[PDB]
């Protein structure tokens, strides 16, 4: 019914969503411990313009992981039968 | 100390997800030996989108956490 392919189908798509948790769990610590300081005033100026800068790239990018991850996963589905 | 602590932080991550992103390579393009078809080829692009977003991800962390480390005293 169920062949071994789509079951690896499943598992490397089970991977690539626990490593999508992975990253959001720990941008989110780090941008929640970063920010702290930008609220602060510790981090002012070219500091700040620092962080801001790796933190625009890595949430527009986070957002493309995502993306791509759902596309992965209606692929899955769709070889699974759930159209 | 914060400021050592976050940059220690962003570059263990970028470790992680360099790691991680190459093994979920190899993984997915294990899978087109056998798996063809329109949804094979959603997926291939699904996970070059996802790549391409984990490699992005990478060299921001990478980024912030060399500036952290080399000019700690503008932190």
């Amino acid at each position: 019914e169920f062949s071994f392919d789509l079951d690896h189908i499943e598992q490397v798509t089970s991977r690539a969503r626990g490593f999508k948790e992975f990253v959001t769990e720990n941008l989110d610590q780090l941008e929640s411990r970063a920010q702290k300081l930008v609220q602060s005033g510790q981090w002012a100026g070219a500091a700040a313009a620092a962080y801001s800068q790796a933190h625009k790239e890595w949430m527009d990018a986070a957002r493309e992981l995502v993306e791509g991850l759902s596309q992965m996963e209606e692929a899955a589905r769709t070889a699974h039968g759930a159209y | 100390d914060e400021v050592g602590a976050l940059s220690k932080f962003a570059a263990s991550l970028a470790d992680q997800m360099r790691a991680g992103s190459n093994s979920l390579d190899r993984d997915v393009q294990s899978l087109f030996g056998v798996w063809k078809g329109s949804a094979a080829d959603a997926y291939r692009s699904g996970w070059d989108e996802m790549q391409d977003g984990a490699t992005k991800v990478w060299n921001a962390l990478t980024d912030i956490a060399s500036t952290l480390g080399s000019n700690a005293a503008a932190f």
